[PDB]
């Protein structure tokens, strides 16, 4: 399946 | 459909973060109208 979006910035 | 184009919001557990799409950017500040 597709990747989980991208994470948030630290 | 409430953010720019290429925008969505994404959920964690810590609170909400947006996603550009096309350029894979994420962010916490609301990236506007």
């Amino acid at each position: 399946p597709p990747p989980p979006p991208p994470p948030p910035p630290l | 459909s409430d953010l720019p184009a290429g925008w969505m919001r994404v959920q964690d557990t810590s609170g909400t973060y947006y996603w550009h799409i096309p350029t894979g950017t994420t962010q916490w500040e609301p990236p506007g109208r």
